[PDB]
């Protein structure tokens, strides 16, 4: 069983996210209390409601990343939702309860993908046992006789019920302030179509009756023009935890580039590997890069760490096309290279608005 | 009424009178006609209705941090929200804001003018205040706060729509 | 009918809600008459209609909590509906009757969870007789062994028929004379779309045709803008009981903090136990707490007793992260501590609008 | 028309005239231009159209329910509804409301004015009233009631658009 205390949850999260420790800890407590509570009286086990977190911060910092990886970590079900959809100021429909009728699919279609290696080995030493096609098809076919009724559901739902995780996104977008984008409370309705979920209810779905009484909920939004206090009050109440994440520094970019145990630069590496080329990324390279990102962000529209991605892939454009060639060679990307493909571009700003 | 600002040395200040006028008499003559979007820096003023004037006050307030301190990068996607946009037009005010970068002026219509030397002078007695403002900010070694406070006084002194209750913010950049 | 006299219904309700004795008495009659009425003639059976209460009060007091525990105690089915949803000012659709076409599910997914025990033991002393991997399945495989036709079927609506409670929320705001929010009467349609429910009717749903001629109904709202007299007239008549709940005091939060028999603080207590730490709060610790909540309410947006929740978890953040460590220790929370982690916050008008 | 309100010692009162003048003649010269709300204090006068009022008045006594007491944190989301909003827009009314915390005003633009001494004086007799009032409120004793009523009487005497039928709500704290 996963588990692991708050201290081990921040650890694990650092293998992926840079900075934003306040968030990792805060999301590491809400989490822990589950395992905590799960072990209590029949009473409290039905009284200590989950412990939701409301994240407040600029775009491109981790809000969404923390919880996506906090899911993988928990191995539990995850699902990200744009609160905005359920506002559809068009005049359509979007039964919020749906939010659950997925974190079931994703929590079920998962089970069938979590068990294709739960009895992989086993079903094969039999996919050769009934032969002494022989593994070609007969494996799946045998993977059809692998005791699958009842157990599925019970667990599936009880996987959601257990502790699926629903990360609402850009909630701030559904509050009402005063001037500008101040249409009408119809929006504040989407706020009211959620209470059920975030307050205890049952929803009927294909696989069975799921209850969001014990689901953890992580809402976000920058809250640029609206304080979390402008959210309907019932939500303010079901949102016990509040973390304000900070704006990432150039120093953070330099980090987000190389540190995380599955880094971006480290992906390019392996990627250009399959092409016999070997890349080295100088520190000053990794730096001028960051500066690149930071620059396009200050200069034009501020997207965040997200920026790394474009500007970066825009640097191996050359490398990857050729890559097939270069096999048996080790390309070296250092500062006066990063700048041989960046400066003149990150400087036009307008182009910066199209390809950067 | 006279809002004044005089970027000088490592600082920029905005001063203002407090005379509210109903026809030919004066009500609240102690009007806090100047406040700052405490978001670190960004001092502004106001010339006209006390009512609305506030809206374009918090209006900025928010766009700032999202457009993060990048004042200029605000009036574009901010100030504009008056002319066109649907927020609210057909009003009258001049939030003369100022980061630690430059001092602008909006004639109300999402506009923006910038003093040949950043010396801002609006309000009834707006000209007078500037005539003194310029005169000192050119023949004395006086301060940004001083030349302003000294100017807002000459203004009030000669304009019957401006008094002497002052109000002024500042800083250091 | 589980029984219990008015006096006895208020007793239970006080183990959970503090104060508001008026409502507790109130919903204690509407409930009683059920027991009563069902003891008369086949005649008055279809003549004595339910006894609906309309709760008028500020936000946070206890309306919804009262009816939630009042249900739990009635062991009857319960469901909370945001009246405005069905107003769906987004031009969609939503059969009001869906309100019932749920309070059946709740009272269904229930009849099946309220029997996982009803025959747990018995069905397990069978998992023996049949034996003396797949040892924990034959438990479930008893799901059929155990009788479910008819009873755990038709007797199910008699639940969502006997005395299941439907608690409408913010009935107000669905009224017309509001000015601040005075659009039209399509809103008032929602008022007229409910009449069937609260005037007697039958709706068609999966497990069977149920009838709301005997459902008890509890609607709320603040009536800040509109009055109960501004509700369509039919409704005014099918709403015999009117009760005004009171605004909770500083003296109330101190209580809501410890008194109720599942208390907040008492939850943290048990919770932070799992981590070997023993906590304990001082009357004055618990006082400043309250004073804090009351403070945030006055100072920014007054949400109510709900504020305890955030202010509380916000002041146990430190402890709960560390908790894993501290084991075998007994952290004590007095006022010189509550202040130490809250006067700061509470003091800042704006931060309080974010994380408190 | 002259709405007055003086705060003195333990209380604050609002006085008003009853003269309603259509053209150059006085119709209902006994209009109750001053009303309370009594839900619990918060005496407010009114100056101008009697039709184009009430609305922009009782609208108050409802937020003074939710926001309960916070006259201040009332005019915010309340008063607002008068400029950049809907309901009533483009009229003529000067609702002078008084809590137990401070006497504000609204130039009829979702505005707010805090008199240099909590002394309110709006009306075709506003100045006049003020002057007498101010002159007493600082050279004699006499209470908020007295000084207010003695001043409204002086107003009515000079202003031909103001008379002497009075109406006054008082309180204590
Ligand atoms: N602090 C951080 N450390 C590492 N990667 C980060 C990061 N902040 C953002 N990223 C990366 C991971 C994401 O794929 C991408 C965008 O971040 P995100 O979490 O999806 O956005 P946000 O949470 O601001 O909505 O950038
Ligand atoms: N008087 C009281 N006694 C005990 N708990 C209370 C209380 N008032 C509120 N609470 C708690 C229980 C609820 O989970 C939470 C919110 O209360 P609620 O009943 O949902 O609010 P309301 O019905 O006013 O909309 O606060």
């Amino acid at each position: 069983m996963s588990e692991m205390t708050p201290r081990e949850i921040v650890s694990e999260l650092d293998k992926h996210i840079i900075g934003q420790d306040n968030a990792k800890r805060s999301v590491a407590i809400a989490l822990r209390n589950r395992w905590r509570r799960m072990q209590l009286n029949e009473e409290l086990r039905h009284e200590v409601t989950p412990k939701n977190i409301l994240m407040i911060g600029p775009t491109g910092v981790g809000k969404t990343e923390i919880a996506r990886r906090l899911a993988k970590l928990a191995n539990a079900p995850f699902i990200k939702v744009e609160a905005t959809k359920f506002t559809e100021v068009g005049y359509v429909g979007k039964e919020v309860d749906s939010i659950i009728r997925d974190l079931t699919d994703a929590a079920v279609k998962m089970v069938r993908v979590q068990a294709i290696e739960k009895n992989r080995y086993r079903a094969e030493e039999l996919a050769e046992e009934r032969i002494l096609d022989a593994m070609k098809l007969l494996i799946e076919e045998e993977a059809a006789k692998l005791v699958n009724p009842e157990e599925l559901k019970q667990d599936a739902i009880d996987a959601v019920e257990q502790h699926g995780i629903v990360f609402i996104d850009e909630i701030d977008k559904i509050c009402k302030r005063g001037e500008s984008s101040g249409p009408d409370v119809s929006r504040e309705g989407v706020q009211r179509d959620l209470l059920p979920l975030v307050e205890g209810c049952t929803v009927s779905t294909k696989h069975g009756m799921v209850k969001t009484d014990h689901i953890l909920f992580i809402a976000s939004g920058a809250f640029q023009i609206a304080k979390p206090s402008d959210l309907i009050p019932e939500l303010q109440g079901r949102l016990p935890i509040r973390v304000e994440l900070q704006a990432l520094t150039t120093s953070d970019f330099e980090r987000i580039l190389t540190e995380p145990n599955a880094s971006i630069t480290v992906q390019y590496k392996a990627l250009m590997a399959t092409e016999g080329v070997n890349i080295e990324f100088t520190d000053s390279g990794i730096k001028r890069i960051a500066e690149a990102a930071w620059q396009v962000n200050e200069s034009t529209e501020n997207i965040g760490a997200r920026r790394l991605h474009t500007v970066l892939e825009r640097l191996m454009e050359e490398i990857s096309y050729d890559a097939s060639d270069l096999s048996g060679q080790n390309i070296t990307i250092d500062a006066d290279y990063v700048s041989k493909h960046l400066d003149a571009l990150v400087a036009d700003e307008d182009l910066s608005r199209f390809i950067l | 009424t006279t809002i004044v600002s005089v970027r000088r040395n490592g600082h920029v200040v905005i001063a203002g009178d407090g005379q509210a006028t109903l026809g030919n008499t004066v009500m609240k003559g102690n009007v806090k006609k100047v406040r700052r979007l405490y978001n670190d820096k960004v001092i502004a003023g106001f010339a006209g209705g006390t009512a609305d004037a506030f809206t374009l006050f918090e209006l900025f307030e928010r766009k700032l941090e999202m457009h993060q301190g990048h004042l200029v990068k605000a009036a574009v996607e901010l100030a504009k929200d008056w002319r066109t946009d649907r927020m609210l037009r057909k009003l009258e005010a001049l939030l003369a804001v100022a980061d630690e970068t430059a001092s602008l002026i909006i004639t109300g219509n999402g506009d923006v003018v910038q003093p040949e030397n950043d010396l801002i002078a609006i309000g009834s007695g707006g000209p007078y205040a500037q005539a003194a403002a310029r005169a000192l900010l050119e023949n004395t070694e006086l301060s940004a706060r001083e030349i302003a406070e000294k100017a807002l006084d000459i203004a009030g002194d000669i304009c019957i729509y401006t008094n002497h209750f002052h109000t002024i913010e500042e800083l250091s950049y």
